[PDB]
RNA sequence: UUGCCGUUGCUAUGGC
């Protein structure tokens, strides 16, 4: 069973967001795994879950703790406008491939 | 001289890294950082809350209500009590059984509910560490803690088990094991208002857990000695303290990281200190403790200190050496053999073998003036730290609880200014560890109720 | 002269009572009166604890001889229920004794405390 | 514990180097130099040329041991204290007692090279 | 790490010998390593002892070399003079390696059983595994010296020898 | 003559005179506790490496105090780390024995010149320096 | 068909003496090269093997009535 | 008001 903490909860009103950092406790389990984590923060917070998301995993030595970085937006449309493109084709719908030559 | 020139010259090098009032006097770091102060949310868990309910003085002392309800269980060991924002009690004893009470009547002595008893039934048909994972407990359940909320009491003892029981009808519902030989559990504590549970195990570890996900957070290390007592309160920080390693932690638990305290009293300097012009002396093991708000503390010692702690200072603030007395010498017809009482009194050596009563229960009521000592002296004694909080004094006595004093803790009622609580203190005739403890003088294993009021 | 005579004080006690302590956890402790005056005999002891308040005082009185005999150190605690707490039994002990080990986690401690000891007698 | 002997001595002051802190910045540790009476007799008898070296032999931080046996010969006392009980370090630059004392085992020696003191049969230096 | 003077007499190779016995060591850059950084821990502490009383340099570093060599474990806490900083040698030094401590805890049989304790992750000091024999472990480490949970020493799950064992013995 | 905006005057430096024997008696004459970790957590790569030392885990506190504050993970940056921890690893197996630098006891660097004895308050008056004491 | 190559045109180990398992690992060869010195320590001193185990039965291997073996002194 | 047992109160105590 994995475990949650959100820490140092801010709010971004120019971004229309809520951030803050996700230590992510699993311990006799791998790692983060990160869609049921989204999962996980979309419950423990409202719905949006195609509107949660989170980016920067470091798991610590020995498992156990990660530290990652959380951002939940309302509105899942201007969440897609808010977030990266590669993001976006990692997580949610976007997928547009670069022209390859030269 | 030496330490003259050392302090001198860190002196000296505090004043050059300094080197290295206006009416303009802002910062810009500080002011941006504190725009993101008032950008930020979750204003409460976090409270670093100061004394806000001075009221030691305030209500009575000397006529409470005092019902000693003697249970018929042998050496009971913990008491656990809840409040919602109807009052159950837990009790629980060396005999395996788990009994729920309820208390919201206030006038009067608590009343049995159910009980819940392991016994030889429940020892795992494995001896194997990690299917551990029985229904019941099978060797001396320690402490109990009920939930904040209400849903759920946890409890454990020396079969290295949690055991988390409904409230509505004391079943097992969840069994996490400790997962190894010594892991057996000394001290339960929730931090309040919340699901997240701290456990001393005698690994020289703190386990925590979150009992609504059935999950264990965080494994946090570093005592020295068996952390036999754990205090919390809203805040993620708490304060153990192992037993004879002198020393309480207090613990940043997200962060993983402590302050440690060491005690350090020596009889050479304190006799000196009386010789300017006497039976006190060092210290043997600190025991008990009890957060009082979020910048002070409280530790029961084995030689009777209570001593008061700050967060910002190593060495005790305050200390009070003898906190129930010191026991009745080994009488003359059962120390010696021989056939004369002066032999028989040279077999005393005078005073050199006098030991005190040590704090087995100490109880800060939270963020509040006042807290509550207990041992077999037979009277618990309630006392108050001054608004300046640099200092305590003895208001009075609860002289009605024969017997060693396993549990102290207060339950709540009235309103802001007029107010009456009543003091349970769990009373066995033997220690809540091992049995250690001859000349049972009139005990009995009861609950030791007291209403005390205005 | 009491017939429980090298008593420690306070600072020697607590420091007898640390190193008992560290030694049960190692396995280095064997602890009663009979379990005391067995490894007495047979040579495996470095300092023996006698507790100077239990009910009678000859019940350990008997092993001072003995360490007498065999030129070990034999110091007084001023609490048997101490002892016991120290010893990490559940029960009050009278008499305890640190065995020899050489594959011992804790020997400048025991060295130190016998050293203490030696000199208070 | 380091026993000296005279041409130690008289190396020592050839090289302008202190017996203590030598000795000291020799072995990095602390040392306690021993003139036994027959080195003491030796020096003595060694007249009126050498009275710096004497007067540096008669120093507080360098001890000093009795020799009880007839005659000064400082070589004979000096090898037969340390094959007794080989807790002591030979500080010599005989070639005849280096040899003496490099045969006989578990006994380190000290000698003045160069411009400080060396030691060899200490198999725990740095 | 740096080689001795003279390397090869016999004195240095009996006593190589009883230290890499005793102490269940590999060869002799165990020895070499810690012996060259302890001739550098009381090579300074000879210098603080060269200067006087009441010298900054010798108040200030003195205090704060026996203090973290009281952390490190090698000093006992009531010796706080410096002269015992001279008295200090190797086997002070690798009598707190992680092999000696597990043998002499009693976690092993050996110092060779607590070798390959080490380096199979059966030991874990405080909350991290740790894996190498060489480790210096410290006065506050000294007594969280463990089997790993995540280990048949410990309580966890038997390792595949005793599980092929037990499914064989199944079938 | 005239006036020249110098950041290198008014700026913290607060390092060239940090000397760990100070700071270490300060540490033990500070009178308020000093944030240890629980004990296995310091340690790094399973003993590969050593414990930590101090300046260690205050520039790790640093770092991870930057990177919750601006949710950025910092970087493999070639030169700086192929300078930095690969240089820094080295003179951490070299001087940090069990989560103790004993680097400074084999390094020259005055302590009463640069970090000791007072340069603004000199006193370089009897009259100065009595006024200074009483 | 696919003509493999076999362990001695692959690791070359061209005309070898017989050498030792113990010389195989560098640790094993000092746990047994001090399990031998510590054997013949004990004779050429006589070394304190840890007291008298059980009941006193003899001294086992004889009792010299000439021999001597004291230090002397000068 | 309890594992027994006694005084019990028409509720409090004290021996295992
Ligand atoms: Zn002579």
């Amino acid at each position: 069973a994995v475990t949650i903490r959100t820490r140092k909860v801010i709010s971004n009103p120019l971004l229309a967001r809520k951030q803050f950092v996700v230590d992510v406790l699993h311990p006799n389990r791998a790692n983060v795994s990160k869609d049921e984590l989204r999962e996980k923060l979309a419950e423990v917070y409202k719905a949006e879950k195609d509107a949660v998301s989170v980016f920067g995993f470091r798991t610590q030595f020995g498992g156990g703790k990660s530290v990652g970085f959380g951002l939940v937006y309302n509105s899942v449309a201007e969440a897609k406008k808010f977030e990266p493109t590669y993001r976006l084709v990692r997580y949610g719908l976007a997928e547009k491939v670069e022209k390859a030559s030269r | 001289n030496p330490a003259d020139k050392r302090r001198r010259l860190a002196k000296q090098y505090l004043e050059n890294l300094k080197s290295e009032d206006e009416y303009n006097n802002f910062d810009a770091g500080d002011l941006d950082k504190d725009i993101i102060a008032s950008r930020l949310k979750e204003d409460v868990a976090e409270q670093q809350g100061r004394v806000f309910r001075y009221f030691g003085d305030k209500l009575l002392i000397s006529e409470a209500k005092q019902s000693f309800t003697r249970v018929g269980e042998n050496n009971l060991t913990c008491i656990s009590c809840f409040q919602p924002v109807r009052l159950f009690a837990y009790t629980v004893s060396k005999d395996l059984q788990l009994t729920k009470y309820d208390i919201t009547d206030f006038s009067k002595r608590p009343k049995k509910l159910k009980y819940a008893k392991g016994g030889a039934k429940y020892i795992p048909t494995s001896k194997h560490e990690y299917e551990n994972t029985t229904e019941g407990h099978y060797d001396e359940i320690l402490t109990v803690a009920a939930s904040p909320d209400g849903k759920y009491v946890v409890t454990g003892g020396r079969d290295r088990k949690l055991i988390v029981w409904s409230t509505e009808s004391l079943s097992p519902v969840k069994v996490i094991p400790t997962k190894d030989r010594r892991g057996e559990v000394l001290s339960l504590a929730f931090r309040k208002n919340s699901d997240q549970l701290y456990a001393s195990c005698a690994d020289f570890k703190i386990r925590t857990y979150s009992i609504n996900q059935f999950s264990q957070l965080e494994i946090l290390y570093g005592h020295h000695d068996i952390v036999e007592d754990i205090s919390a309160l809203a805040m993620e920080r708490c304060v153990t303290v192992g037993a004879r390693d002198r020393t309480a932690m207090l613990w940043k638990i997200p962060d993983e990281t402590r302050l440690t305290f060491r005690g350090g009293d020596e009889p050479q300097k304190l006799l000196r200190r009386w010789m300017k012009e006497p039976l006190f002396f060092c210290e043997g093991s600190i025991d008990v403790v009890s957060m009082v708000d979020d910048f002070h503390f409280i530790t029961g010692s084995d030689n009777g200190n209570i001593c008061l702690w700050s967060l910002a200072k190593k060495k005790p603030i305050f200390t009070e050496r003898i906190a129930h007395g010191i026991l009745p010498e080994p009488s003359f017809n059962d120390i010696s053999g021989e056939t004369d009482e002066e032999l028989r009194k040279r077999q005393l050596q005078g005073k050199k073998l006098l030991q005190p009563f040590w704090i087995t229960s100490l109880y800060a009521i939270p963020y509040s003036n006042v807290f509550i000592s207990g041992s077999w002296s037979g009277s618990l004694k309630v006392w108050k730290i001054s608004d300046n909080l640099r200092s305590f004094e003895l208001l009075g006595e609860l002289s009605g609880a024969k017997g060693v004093v396993t549990k102290i803790q207060v339950v709540e009622s009235g309103k802001h200014g007029k107010e009456k609580f009543r003091i349970l203190a769990s009373i066995a005739k033997e220690h809540r560890l091992g049995r250690w403890i001859a000349n049972v003088s009139g005990a009995r294993n009861g609950i030791y109720s007291a209403v005390i009021d205005q | 002269n009491p017939k429980a005579f090298p008593l420690a004080d306070a600072a020697l006690t607590q420091q007898i009572l640390d190193v008992v302590q560290q030694a049960a956890n190692l396995r280095q402790l064997k602890k009663g009166a009979n379990e005391a005056t067995k490894t007495l005999n047979r040579g495996i002891s470095e300092f023996i604890i006698m507790a100077a308040d239990c009910e009678p005082i000859e019940i350990l009185l008997h092993l001072p001889l003995l360490c007498e005999d065999k030129n070990v150190p034999y110091v007084f605690v001023p609490s048997r229920v101490a002892l016991g707490r120290a010893c990490g039994v559940s029960r009050p002990v009278i008499a305890a004794s640190i065995t020899t080990n050489d594959a011992s986690a804790i020997k400048t401690q025991i060295y130190a405390v016998k050293d203490k000891i030696e000199t208070l007698l | 514990q380091v026993l000296i002997d005279t041409n130690f001595i008289n190396f020592s002051i050839q090289k302008k180097v202190d017996i203590v802190r030598g000795m000291m910045d020799c072995l990095l540790a602390k040392c306690n130099p021993l003139i036994t009476d027959c080195v003491m007799a030796e020096l003595e008898k060694l007249g009126p040329k050498y009275r710096i070296a004497l007067k540096l032999a008669r120093d507080p931080r360098i001890k000093r041991l009795s020799c009880s046996h007839k005659g000064t010969y400082a070589d004979d006392c000096l090898v037969h204290r340390v094959l007794q009980h080989k807790c002591y370090i030979v500080a010599t630059n005989d070639a005849g007692l280096k040899q003496r004392i490099r045969k006989i085992p578990g006994i380190p020696l000290m000698s003045v090279g160069g411009h400080a003191y060396v030691i060899e049969k200490l198999p725990d230096v740095f | 790490y740096s080689t001795p003077k003279r390397p090869y007499e016999s004195s240095r190779l009996d006593a190589e010998l009883k230290l890499a016995g005793e102490f269940g060591l590999k060869n002799k850059k165990e020895i070499y390593r810690i012996s060259f950084q302890l001739s550098k821990i009381r090579r300074a502490a000879r210098d603080l002892l060269t200067r006087d009383e009441k010298d900054p340099k010798r108040l200030f570093e003195g205090n704060a070399l026996i203090r973290r060599l009281v952390r490190v474990g090698v000093l006992s806490e009531d010796k706080k003079k410096l002269d015992y900083v001279l008295a200090l040698k190797v086997e002070d030094f690798l009598e707190r390696r992680l092999q000696t401590q597990v043998y002499k805890l009693g976690l092993a049989k050996s110092v060779h059983h607590a070798r390959v304790l080490i380096t199979q992750r059966h030991i874990a000091v405080g909350k991290q595994i740790v894996n190498i024999p060489s480790f210096m472990v410290r006065l506050d480490s000294e007594k969280h010296i463990d089997f790993a949970p995540t280990s048949p020493f410990g309580g966890a799950r038997p390792g595949r020898v005793a599980r092929r064992n037990a499914a064989r013995k199944a079938e | 003559f005239e006036d020249r905006f110098d950041a290198r005057e008014h700026k913290d430096r607060s390092n060239k005179s940090r000397m760990q024997a100070m700071e270490e008696y300060i540490r033990e004459s500070s009178d308020q506790p000093d944030w240890s970790a629980s004990i296995g957590a310091d340690i790094v790569n399973h003993g590969r490496g050593g414990i930590k030392s101090l300046r260690d885990t205050e520039k790790e506190r640093r770092v991870t105090s930057f990177e919750e504050d601006n949710f950025t993970r910092l970087n493999i940056t070639n030169k700086a780390e192929k300078r930095k921890q690969k240089q820094r690893e080295r003179n951490a197996r070299m001087n940090v024995i069990g989560g103790e630098d004993f680097g400074i006891f084999s390094s020259k660097r005055k302590l009463e010149d640069s970090t000791s004895r007072r340069g603004a308050k000199k006193t370089r008056s009897a009259w100065d320096r009595a006024q200074r004491r009483l | 068909g696919k003509r493999a190559i076999n362990y001695q045109i692959l690791k070359n180990k061209g005309l070898t003496p017989k050498r030792n398992k113990d010389n195989r690992n560098s640790r094993v060869k000092k746990r047994k090269k001090y399990q031998k010195a510590q054997k013949k320590l004990k004779s050429v001193r006589a070394v304190y093997s840890g007291g008298q185990s059980g009941v006193y039965e003899g001294e086992k291997t004889g009792i010299k009535k000439g021999l001597t073996r004291s230090v002397k002194f000068k």
